[PDB]
């Protein structure tokens, strides 16, 4: 989502969470999870080599394995 | 790649498209695709561009039928 600073953005992401509450979205996205992820967390106490890679890539896996 | 190799390597992923979009796609959307694509698009490369014009048609046809 691109545009200019406070035009709702978020408030589109959040729109299309609730749609998927409310249950107005096709079949392929009926059950799935919106996850918000931050990148400074992900970056958070990471002093050692390939400790954000290893995060990241747990991550990745996890989705794929949810598919959801 | 050119405009005729686009047009092969479109007709030729166009089974795989057909399968996930549950539709039809015919050789003259094909060529439209390859001709608006390399014409409009500018920032993108031609049988990528091409490729996203043809999976977001059926994506937008897809979705346009099934709402109900
Ligand atoms: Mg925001």
């Amino acid at each position: 989502l691109i545009g200019e600073p406070g035009v709702g953005k978020t408030a589109i992401a959040e729109g299309l969470a609730q749609a998927i509450v409310n249950n107005e979205v096709p079949e392929t996205l009926k059950d799935k999870r919106v996850m918000s992820l931050d990148m400074g967390t992900v970056v958070a106490g990471t002093k050692y080599r390939g400790e954000f890679e290893e995060r990241l890539k747990k991550v990745m896996e996890e989705i794929q394995q949810a598919g959801n | 790649p050119s405009v005729v190799d686009t047009v092969a390597i479109l007709k030729g992923l166009r089974d795989r498209y057909e399968a996930h979009h549950r539709i039809n796609i015919s050789d003259e959307a094909i060529e439209a695709a390859v001709k608006l694509s390399n014409r409009y698009v500018s920032d993108r490369f031609l049988p990528d561009k091409a490729i996203d014009l043809i999976d977001e048609a059926s994506s937008k046809v897809r979705l346009k039928s099934h709402t109900t």
